[PDB]
């Protein structure tokens, strides 16, 4: 030997001590109420509320509003006989093209 | 300018060649130092006293002071590297390494 | 304030703190030897503070509480295991030898600083420079190796070569026969294990290499057991050594400085007791350092500075 | 060495180079660089012992040639203006003599090799002051002179200082020859940015002296001078190593560290004025400093090497002095990033 | 079943006068501990003077 | 963005203030408290960004990714409390710390407004990481390692700090919103080349590029396993970020210059699979995973169609979710039999049914099976390279047999077969590792379900 070294410890087995344990702490209350807030808070709280924040989300991205809007544009166009899309973006006469 | 200030020149990068090309002795490589200062003494007076700038005629003696300060270090040094190592070869001043 | 280089150009020189009185007395003998007591008896009768040997666990009793420490946290060897199984094969014998070597040296620094501190003279029941012997005696007992013995050098020539060496020397000689009847009458199953070969040995490393070493340095007073016994006799032999010619005398106002700003630090005294050489009997593992270092600041007044330490009764500490 | 006279011999030094900066004359400034060396030679050879001897033997050869062909340079600017007030230099060769000169004094490469001797031979406490207080002064004039600096010549030196330091320090294992070709390197940044922004010069050597002062202090707590000596630093004081670590990350340049804003404040004002490939490689460059501080940092901290049997003694007893503001240092070496438009304020 | 930390050949190939030995730089060694080299055992070689006869 | 800034930097004193007992479970309570918190920026915007202030902004493509970010801290937490119970409590402190501070500056990654303060973020990741790899890994080679990941990551990132300095000297601003209004044709020169060269090649090097990728296997081999989970599911996502994000101000030189780029991802993606098909060691299958997926990611990027993007933010928050899942349940395998090797351990299905579930469905999203957004994700990669070119199809088909081919291998050769017979010390299943997977594999399939959130701005 080159060292005065610690032999390689054997694995610590937390069923041993304690048959009905979580896995999450050596002491039993801990390793409970560790199980307790992390099941609570995570699934409970975060997975449930925030899945139905998120489903219930205010439309921001305005997609019902572009809907109605292209209903209101498709009723007038067709309405009057103009093309339903425009051929350009911007005014031809806003644009001045070199000679 | 005149060959006056060549020659003066020419002998202070002579003992600049002198100083930086050890051979054995660290005594030598003083001596070298030495005569580099009285180069620079020479040219400094020439220079003053050729224009008349009066004031400037005490440069040279500090000069030769700080010159006596730096051959006094160098000869300090010299004897503690003698004690030390039975020579002043600086063949000896191979203990660090770069 | 504290000594220190301000204290220095205040005024405070070692030679006018002394009293021609401070001698180092160091008193040598072979195992199971009178030292002790006549350094008892040198210590009382001069008015000099004894220092009783050095063995494990002093530098327990200088710091902290007096009370020694585990053996596990403090020292990590064992002297009755070096005498039940001198060639063991985790290099026991070597870890305490230098574990003793590295404690004497704590004491000696401790005693330099007392008497240029207090220029009150001390007695100690041995030295570092009286140290090797047993070194040697395990050596040509086949008990350590020639790495050990060139680790143990390595660090004495670098730690020992700062210090002032004793003023005077106290020699006790005793013969092996009466060693061991000795040994044998004080019933110490331990020390009964004691080989005759290895007490030749320190005998012979004591008359042949310490005692002609110390004879250039200084004066060396040897006496048997008979003189040893009475004791009055070696103190007027002690008070009549006029002659001096070791290096106290040259030492300056300057040289004390140096020496008392290096021996009131005791981390600096121990530097190059820990040097990486990697001996196989003295290194220690990484897991093994770690979980004994963290076992030592699970101690009591241990964790914090000693003014800082809440668990053992301090108080005041936010605003200390 | 008495410590009133030592004391007087630091006050010397410190008299040289603030006669060097506070100086309008070149003799005085001259006059001021002899008097720093004259004072700076014993305080090298506090510690007798033949290395020591033969550091301050190199120190003061390679000072007093520099010296001297300063003094020449000044003596030929003389002659071809009549000014000794110090300015733009009016002669080229007087002007490539004084670069010269300066980068010699610096450690500048191909002047470098002094620098990792003197440093290895003498203590930590010398060292520190001699990288700090013998770099303070030198950039002090070369910044006075800047506007005449041939860019050329003090680029090229400031590369080839990068790239010596790089490879040096990658050989080294010794802390104090590491520490001096770190200088180096950091001697190259400065003065690559020198003849553009002398406010970026001034705030490398700012930082730099603070993170040098960091480690320095660190290693003379610790009380190690190779890499296996600071290898045993974690079984007696765990903190420290970390704090070193933390510092050395800093030094290697690493963002968000303090050692991060002179490295960009230098790339940026190159790139203003239209430096491209020379930023680019410095930057490059500098990995190689990272690697070998990162080396020093698995050593110490990141990993926990063998100790012996005697660090249990050291465990028992505890350390007495108390460095002066290394906590400050430490701080200001690694967190002072947010703080970087005071540089201003420096201007 | 524990995390590996290094042994005494890490430390020493961390522990040689400079990393990447060649053959010169293995012919190099380390320093001492205190930086103090041993003393060199020069000779003195006093002046050797015949005073006298004449 | 302070009002989830500033509980991280609370989540720090509050870490070193806990009893020694109670860090894990305050550390995990109020990350999971800030992940909810961070839900509400999902309310983006069909026009512009969310421009909270000069400093911070976020978008369609930030705001996933902060998700992800504040999500993974908690689950990094479980993981790295199953493998440190034996350390002291200022080293359990310390790693949590810098957990903390990883999540700190990944945060503030993806929302900083200016190129040079991302930049400045995006490296000083690099820090947190090298020391958790560094110091908490168990083998040897987390060293050199650490030494690969970093010296890879700043030659990458140098040129980068070059280049950013030089477009801020030459237009006055590294404001996002003012580089993409004012930005102006990238005419074809060298220095345009070269400066799309040091932007690209910096977030190449992130991403990994195939043949600059080997730093990866090395450092998510050799970490810890909580920085196995963020290597993965987030750090390698700054890459995809960051190119996504600079390319505004690099056409049309992109149109040239991505040939080399398209080139080396199709095909180290087909190699990467195949290496997949032929390793030894779990871990590395996982690495080498990560690396096809993100060579289709680079893919998406450098053809740079509104389809294209869609599918590669898709991608990126899938893979971040899959492979951090998987590179947890190797771990579990790990520390019951405390060696690497795949063939080592068998029959866990026989051992451990609950577990081999969550095989199973982690193997099932790490292949694209609809409709999964893995799938999602690929298929609109797919579609964009179709549009590109109609070879692209043969490249992408045969990359999606093969990654079917390793998925389903590993799950056989882990799993299914007969148990070994030496190996006694299977235990039971821990609430912890179970609850973790099902953290996991849960808000994947709700994502699924709402497939907007996670496709980018260009939806
Ligand atoms: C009357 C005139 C005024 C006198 C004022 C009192 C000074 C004298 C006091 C005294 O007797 O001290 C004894 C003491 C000598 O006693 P000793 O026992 O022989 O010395 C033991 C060693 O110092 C043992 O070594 P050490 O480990 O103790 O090292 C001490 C010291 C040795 O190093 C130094 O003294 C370094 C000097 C400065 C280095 C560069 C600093 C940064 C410069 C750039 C700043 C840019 C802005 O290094 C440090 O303390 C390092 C940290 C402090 C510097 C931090 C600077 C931050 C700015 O003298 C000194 O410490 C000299 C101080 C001189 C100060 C002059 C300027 C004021
Ligand atoms: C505020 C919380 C922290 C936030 C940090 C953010 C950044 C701040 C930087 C500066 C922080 C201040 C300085 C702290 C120094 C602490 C040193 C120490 O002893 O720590 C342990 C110490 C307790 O242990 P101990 O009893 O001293 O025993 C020590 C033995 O070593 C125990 O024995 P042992 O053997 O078990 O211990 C060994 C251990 C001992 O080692 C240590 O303890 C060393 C710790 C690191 C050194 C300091 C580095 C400073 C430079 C800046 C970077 C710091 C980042 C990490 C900060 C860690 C803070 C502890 O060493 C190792 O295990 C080696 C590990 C090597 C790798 C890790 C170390 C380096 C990490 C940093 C590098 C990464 C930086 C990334 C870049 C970004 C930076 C922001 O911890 C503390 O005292 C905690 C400090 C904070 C307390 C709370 C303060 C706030 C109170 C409430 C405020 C409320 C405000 C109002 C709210 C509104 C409602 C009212
Ligand atoms: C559902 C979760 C699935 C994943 C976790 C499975 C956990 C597990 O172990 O389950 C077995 C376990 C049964 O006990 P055991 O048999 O003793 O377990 C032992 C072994 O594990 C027994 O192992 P095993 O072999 O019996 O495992 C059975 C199962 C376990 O594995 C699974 O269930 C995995 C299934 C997903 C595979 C991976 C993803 C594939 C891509 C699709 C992703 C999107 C899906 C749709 C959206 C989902 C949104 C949530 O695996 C399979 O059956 C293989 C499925 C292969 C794929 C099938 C074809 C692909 C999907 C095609 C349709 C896609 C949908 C769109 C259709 C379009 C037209 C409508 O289940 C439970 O005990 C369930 C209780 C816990 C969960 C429920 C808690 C109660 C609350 C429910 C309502 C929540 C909302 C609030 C209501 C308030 C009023
Ligand atoms: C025993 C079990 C057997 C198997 C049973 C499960 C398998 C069946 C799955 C198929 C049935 C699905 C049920 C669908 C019910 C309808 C609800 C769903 O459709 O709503 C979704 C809503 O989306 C969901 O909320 C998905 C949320 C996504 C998860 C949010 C994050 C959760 C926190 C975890 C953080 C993870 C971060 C990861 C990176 C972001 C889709 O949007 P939408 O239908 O039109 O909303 C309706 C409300 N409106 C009308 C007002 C608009
Ligand atoms: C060995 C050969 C090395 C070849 C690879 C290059 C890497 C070494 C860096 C050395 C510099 C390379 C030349 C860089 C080009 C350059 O300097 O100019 C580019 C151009 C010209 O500027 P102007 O002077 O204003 O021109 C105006 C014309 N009227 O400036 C810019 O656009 C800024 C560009 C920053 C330079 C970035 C360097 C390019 C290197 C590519 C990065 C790839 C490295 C990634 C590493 C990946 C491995 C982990
Ligand atoms: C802490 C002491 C004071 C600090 C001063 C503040 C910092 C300023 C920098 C130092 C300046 C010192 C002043 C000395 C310069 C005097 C120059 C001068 O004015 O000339 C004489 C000054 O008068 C004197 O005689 C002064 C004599 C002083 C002698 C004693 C000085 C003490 C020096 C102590 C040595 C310390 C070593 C310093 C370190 C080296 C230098 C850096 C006046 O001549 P006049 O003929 O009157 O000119 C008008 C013409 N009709
Ligand atoms: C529909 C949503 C409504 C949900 C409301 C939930 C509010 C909180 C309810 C759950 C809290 C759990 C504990 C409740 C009361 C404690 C019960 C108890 O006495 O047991 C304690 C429980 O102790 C704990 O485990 C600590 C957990 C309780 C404190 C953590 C919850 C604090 C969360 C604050 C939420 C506010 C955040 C809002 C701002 C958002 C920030 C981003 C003792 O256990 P130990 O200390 O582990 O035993 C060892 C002693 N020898
Ligand atoms: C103008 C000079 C500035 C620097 C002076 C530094 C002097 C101290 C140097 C030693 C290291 C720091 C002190 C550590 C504790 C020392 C032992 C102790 O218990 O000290 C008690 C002392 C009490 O303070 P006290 O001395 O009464 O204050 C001055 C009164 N005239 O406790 C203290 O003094 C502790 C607080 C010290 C001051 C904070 C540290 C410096 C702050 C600098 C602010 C600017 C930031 C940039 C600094 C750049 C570097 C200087
Ligand atoms: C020993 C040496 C080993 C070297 C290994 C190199 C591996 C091969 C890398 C590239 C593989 C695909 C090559 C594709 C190619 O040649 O593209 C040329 C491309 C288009 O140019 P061109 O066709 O002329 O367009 C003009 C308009 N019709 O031209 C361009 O797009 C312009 C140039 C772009 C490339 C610049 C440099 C970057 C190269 C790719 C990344 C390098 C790093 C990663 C590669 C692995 C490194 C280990
Ligand atoms: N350096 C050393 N190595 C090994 N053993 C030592 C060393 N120094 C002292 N000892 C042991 O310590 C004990 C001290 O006994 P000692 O004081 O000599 O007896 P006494 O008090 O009768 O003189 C002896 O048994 C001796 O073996």
């Amino acid at each position: 030997i080159r060292l005065q070294e610690d032999p390689d410890p054997e694995d610590e087995n937390l069923y041993e001590k304690n048959p009905d344990s979580h896995g999450y702490d050596k002491d039993p209350i801990v390793d409970l109420w560790n199980m307790r807030v992390v099941f609570f808070f995570g699934f409970s709280i975060v997975l449930v509320l925030g899945s139905t924040f998120v489903a219930y989300l205010p439309d921001y991205r305005m997609q019902e509003w572009a809907r109605r809007e292209a209903e209101r544009l498709v009723k007038y166009r067709e309405a009057n006989g103009l093309p339903l899309m425009e051929s350009n973006c911007f005014d031809p006469n806003k644009i001045q093209l070199p000679e | 300018m005149p060959l006056v200030y060549m020659n003066i020149i020419m002998a202070f990068a002579i003992a600049l060649a002198g100083l930086l090309m050890y051979r054995s002795h660290l005594m030598s490589s003083l001596l070298c130092l030495e005569g580099m200062m009285l180069s620079l003494f020479i040219m400094s007076t020439l220079i003053i006293l050729n224009t008349h700038f009066t004031l400037a005629n005490m440069m040279p003696i500090i000069l030769l002071v700080f010159a006596a300060c730096e051959a006094a270090l160098g000869l300090s040094l010299l004897v503690m590297v003698s004690n030390t190592y039975g020579t002043d070869y600086v063949q000896n001043l191979n203990l660090l390494q770069c | 304030l504290q000594y220190g280089p301000l204290a220095f150009v205040l005024g405070e020189r070692t030679t006018r703190k002394l009293t021609e009185t401070s001698k180092v007395i160091t008193v040598d003998g072979n195992i199971c030897s009178g030292k002790g007591r006549l350094a008892r008896e040198i210590a009382e009768k001069l008015g000099l503070r004894h220092f009783p040997e050095a063995g494990i666990h002093y530098a327990d009793s200088t710091t902290g509480d007096g009370k020694p420490l585990d053996v596990q946290l403090s020292g990590n060897c064992s002297l009755e295991k070096f005498y039940d199984d001198p060639k063991s094969n985790d290099g026991n014998s070597y870890r305490l030898q230098s574990w003793l070597y590295a404690s004497r040296l704590l004491q000696y620094a401790d005693a330099l600083e007392h008497l240029l501190s207090t220029g009150q003279g001390v007695v100690l029941e041995r030295s570092i420079y009286s140290d090797f012997v047993f070194l040697e005696a395990m050596y040509r007992q086949g008990f350590i190796r020639k790495q050990c013995v060139e680790h143990y050098n390595e660090v004495k020539k670098v730690t020992a070569c700062e210090y002032l060496p004793p003023h005077v020397v106290v020699y006790v000689d005793v013969p092996v026969p009466e060693i061991q009847s000795r040994i044998q009458k004080k019933g110490n199953p331990h020390e009964m294990k004691i080989t005759a070969a290895y007490l030749q040995d320190i005998e012979n490393a004591y008359k042949k290499t310490f005692l002609p070493e110390m004879s250039e340095k200084c004066e060396v007073l040897q006496y048997s057991a008979r003189e040893a016994e009475d004791a009055e006799k070696v103190v007027e032999d002690i008070e009549y050594l006029k002659c001096d010619k070791g290096p106290w005398p040259d030492q300056d106002d300057r040289t004390f400085h140096r020496l008392r700003m290096l021996v009131q630090n005791k981390l600096e005294v121990l530097n190059y007791t820990t040097i990486p050489v990697y001996l196989p009997e003295i290194t220690i593992g990484a897991h093994q350092s770690d979980r004994v270092f963290q076992k030592f600041t699970e101690l009591p007044g241990r964790k914090y500075s000693p003014g800082y330490n809440e668990d053992v009764g301090d108080k005041w500490i936010w605003l200390k | 060495m008495n410590p009133i006279i030592y004391t007087t011999l630091i006050m010397t030094v410190m008299s040289g180079t603030m006669l060097v900066m506070i100086s309008s004359h070149w003799l005085l400034i001259w006059i001021g660089f002899e008097m720093n060396l004259l004072a700076m030679i014993p305080v090298l050879m506090k510690n007798f012992n033949p290395r020591a001897t033969e550091a301050a033997t190199k120190y003061f050869l390679t000072q007093a040639t520099a010296s001297m062909m300063l003094m020449m340079a000044i003596i030929i600017n003389l002659l071809y203006s009549g000014q000794w007030t110090i300015t733009k230099m009016f002669n080229p060769v007087a002007m490539t003599m004084m670069t010269m000169a300066l980068a010699m004094k610096l450690g500048l490469s191909p002047f470098h090799f002094w620098v990792p001797e003197v440093t290895q031979g003498i203590s930590l406490q010398a060292g520190l002051l001699l990288l700090t207080w013998q770099k303070l002064a030198p950039l002090s004039v070369l910044c006075q002179i800047s506007q005449s600096i041939n860019p050329n010549l003090m680029l090229t030196m400031a590369m080839l200082s990068i790239l010596i330091g790089g490879w040096g320090g990658l050989n080294q294992t010794q802390l104090r020859k590491i520490m001096a070709y770190s200088s180096i390197a950091h001697m190259g940044w400065m003065t690559a940015v020198l003849p553009y922004n002398t406010t970026m010069t001034i705030l490398n050597l700012l930082i730099y002296i603070t993170m040098t002062l960091a480690m320095f202090m660190l290693l003379i707590h610790s009380s190690a001078t190779t890499t296996l000596s600071l290898s045993h630093t974690w079984n007696k004081m765990p903190v420290i190593t970390s704090l070193m670590m933390v510092t050395l990350l800093s030094m290697g340049g690493l963002p968000p560290l303090s050692g991060f804003m002179p490295k960009w404040m230098i790339i940026q004002e190159m790139t203003k004025n239209e430096s491209i490939i020379m930023p680019t490689l410095m930057a490059m460059t500098a990995l190689l400093n990272l690697y070998f501080y990162m080396r020093l940092a698995y050593s110490s901290s990141l990993t926990m090497f063998p100790s012996t049997n005697n660090m249990k003694m050291k465990w028992q007893f505890e350390h007495t002095k108390q460095m002066k503001l290394l906590p400050t240092m430490i701080v200001l070496s690694t967190l002072v990033l947010p703080m970087t438009p005071a540089l201003s304020s420096l201007n | 079943a524990r995390q590996w930390q290094p042994d005494v050949e890490w430390a020493e190939q961390f522990g040689g006068a400079v990393m990447y030995p060649t053959k010169e730089t293995a012919h190099w060694k380390p320093p001492p501990w205190n930086d103090v080299d041993p003393p060199k055992d020069t000779l003195v070689s006093n002046l050797t003077l015949n005073f006298g006869p004449q | 963005m302070l009002k989830i800034i500033i509980p991280t930097t609370m989540l720090l004193p509050m870490t070193w203030m806990s009893k020694h007992n109670m860090i894990w479970i305050n550390a995990t309570v109020h990350s999971l408290l800030i992940s909810l918190i961070s839900l509400s920026l999902l309310n983006q915007l069909g026009e512009n960004s969310l421009n909270f202030s000069l400093t911070f902004f976020s978008d369609s493509l930030s705001a996933p990714l902060l998700v992800l970010t504040t999500w993974l801290l908690p689950l990094m937490l479980m993981a790295s409390q199953s493998h440190l119970s034996k350390e002291t409590t200022t080293r359990k402190k310390l790693y949590i710390t810098m957990l903390i501070l990883l999540q700190l500056f990944l945060i503030m990654t993806f929302t900083a407004t200016e190129l040079i303060l991302f930049y400045i973020l995006f490296e000083a990741t690099l820090v947190p990481t090298l020391i958790i790899i560094t110091r908490w890994g168990n083998q040897t080679e987390r060293l050199n390692a650490g030494l690969y990941f970093l010296f890879y990551t700043l030659a990458g990132s140098l040129p980068l700090l070059v280049a950013l300095v030089y477009i801020q000297n030459t237009t006055g601003s590294l404001n996002f919103l003012i580089i993409h209004y004012w930005s102006h044709p990238l005419s074809n020169s060298w220095s345009n080349i070269f400066m799309w060269l040091a932007c690209i090649m910096a977030f190449m090097v992130k991403m990994p590029l195939y043949g600059l990728h080997l730093w990866l296997p090395k450092a998510h081999v050799e970490a810890p396993i909580a920085g196995s989970m963020v290597l993965a599911a987030v750090l390698l996502k700054l890459g995809g970020y960051g190119m996504m994000r600079i390319t505004t101000i690099l056409n049309p030189l992109t149109n040239y210059m991505a040939y080399p780029f398209l080139m080396l991802s199709m095909w180290g993606m087909i190699m990467t699979s195949s290496i997949c098909l032929r390793q030894t060691d779990l871990k590395s299958l996982i690495a080498y995973s990560s690396v096809s997926h993100m060579a289709l990611v680079i893919v998406a990027i450098m053809i740079q169609t509104p389809w294209s993007f869609m599918g590669a933010t898709a991608l990126m928050i899938a893979h971040g979710l899959t492979s951090s899942m998987l590179f947890c349940l190797a771990n579990t395998n790990y520390e019951r039999v405390h060696s690497r090797t795949m063939i080592l351990a068998r029959g866990l299905q026989t051992l451990l049914p609950l577990m081999a579930t969550w095989w199973l469905v982690a193997s099932l999203t790490n292949l694209a099976l609809p409709p999964s957004i893995n799938l999602i994700g690929e298929l609109f990669i797919i579609t964009a390279s179709f549009s590109w070119s109609n070879i692209t199809i043969i490249l992408m088909g045969m990359n999606m047999m093969i990654t079917a081919l390793y998925s389903l291998y590993m799950l056989i050769t882990t799993q299914r077969g007969k148990y070994t017979h030496h190996i006694n010390n299977i235990k039971p299943s821990f609430t912890r590792e179970n609850a973790l997977m099902a953290l996991h594999i849960l808000p994947l399939l709700l994502l699924t379900l709402n497939p907007k959130m996670i496709l980018g701005p260009l939806y």
